[PDB]
């Protein structure tokens, strides 16, 4: 995640193993139950896309759901690209590039790039955009997996 | 176990089969385009006659929640 | 691992016992399952070759796989030496030596040497080179150990 | 237990035997060259007749994934 | 152990209880298994002789092995004294004394003395000398305790 | 399971039923006004005859502690 250091700057720090394991354990115990979404939200505080793929990729089991989510993440990403067209002409030397759906999904962007966008002024909340897609896709799952 | 060996039982819910499929698909490392080909093809092909019948009625363009709700009573 | 200190420099700090034990426990529980690779990747963040041999050497069980991996690590190392020949003439007093496959595997290099290469400017990512060999060798294992 | 005492059962999968071998090899401290000699030699020699037969057909130059997939049905 | 402080000096800090307990638990669970040696090696990082006797003295059980080790430690120590004779004439006021086998075993030396030798310039690696004796004696045990 | 499928047993305490209701209501995502409509309507409707009778006597305007204490002996 990207956290504030004592000095008063935003720097990246790694997520903790008993945080990781707590994510694992939630999924083990409460599967598709709604409490998973606030839980997720708390444990995703200050998290990167990269950390969010890590969390999704580290799941075991419920592979039908994991595939449905993936496909929701790509749909929501396809929709990001649709709604926000690429911008006019070449990229400025003085500036950094606008993200695509795949940069938001973490796929085409690097960590330093993910830190550029979030730490820069104005900052862009690529975590929160992926977060809604995750929560939206979580609703899809919850609604389906209701019996 | 190979991906071709993944098949749906005569009494096995589709759901339990689809889980097995994306677990084994999860251990395949092929290009995405090939894995898309596997998805639309092999899944239905090794599905049981009763659900297979059902899935043929959904036509093409169908998505996983609709397939999964379509073969629920079977 | 080599971590950034508060002062703003990169210094070595030891890996934690409940990190060690978490590595052990993953292997105990999920054996050859694919979730082991992202898991590995997270727990190998900022890690040295030396720490990576420590993690491999501390395995118990699955010795056929452990041998297959070793032999993959040496093959990938042999390949490093092949692709990157040694450089022209004697080593400069002002400079430090280029690594070989065995320095990447941690074998012929010392810790201070591993810290020289990574902390120096430009830095060389000998962790990430070993990491790919580990991940590549992990694919070999996963593919074999599929039933 | 000594490394010479490691042998494959008549019904034991090779795989379970190869695991035993590199565990015991893991408690041998000899030079690498000697341990290479042990690998190519003793492993096949104490392998069971049915797999032994199989391994003779792989010829020399063979690697562990190919040996391990070669004696799988045995 | 003797660790580097934030200020940039080497100072002694005590070893942690859940480190201690992790040493205990390893021995409980894996007894004479080979994984004990890398494990030992990691947990002995930056350790003193004094801390190494603490670890050996805190064992319960396997007293035949513990005696065999002791006797190996004394043999290896007797050998240190043999190979390295005492030096010519009286000890200089400006200098500190050379170690014996028993100083390496921690027995005849004090902590401040163990810190003098290791922190001083050149430093002498009395931990690493005891460490080899421990590892050597660990091989003796492992080889015997093979069935 | 759908919200319409939530019903009170003939021997089931209302209390255990009301818990089931706001759990399933907790998995409905509808506008608040619709969820208010569901509250006053469906809860009583799928309540058992003995308690249903009781709840009819509370009249309208009733709140959950009073409903919950009203059907306690049933």
């Amino acid at each position: 995640p990207i956290v504030q250091n004592l000095q008063g700057q935003m720097v990246h720090q790694a997520i903790s193993p008993r945080t990781l394991n707590a994510w694992v354990k939630v999924v083990e115990e409460k599967a598709f139950s709604p409490e998973v979404i606030p839980m997720f939200s708390a444990l995703s505080e200050g998290a990167t896309p990269q950390d969010l793929n890590t969390m999704l990729n580290t799941v075991g089991g419920h592979q039908a759901a994991m595939q449905m989510l993936k496909e929701t993440i790509n749909e929501e990403a396809a929709e990001w690209d649709r709604l926000h067209p690429v911008h006019a002409g070449p990229i400025a030397p003085g500036q950094m590039r606008e993200p695509r759906g795949s940069d938001i999904a973490g796929t085409t962007s690097t960590l330093q790039e993910q830190i550029g966008w979030m730490t820069h002024n104005p900052p862009i909340p690529v975590g929160e955009i992926y977060k809604r897609w995750i929560i939206l896709g979580l609703n899809k799952i919850v609604r389906m997996y209701s019996p | 176990t190979s991906i071709l060996d993944i098949r749906q039982g005569p009494k096995e819910p589709f759901r339990d089969y689809v889980d097995r499929f994306y677990k084994t698909l999860r251990a395949e490392q092929a290009s995405q385009e090939v894995k898309n080909w596997m998805t639309e093809t092999l899944l239905v092909q090794n599905a049981n006659p009763d659900c297979k019948t059902i899935l043929k009625a959904l036509g093409p363009g169908a998505t996983l929640e609709e397939m999964m709700t379509a073969c629920q009573g079977v």
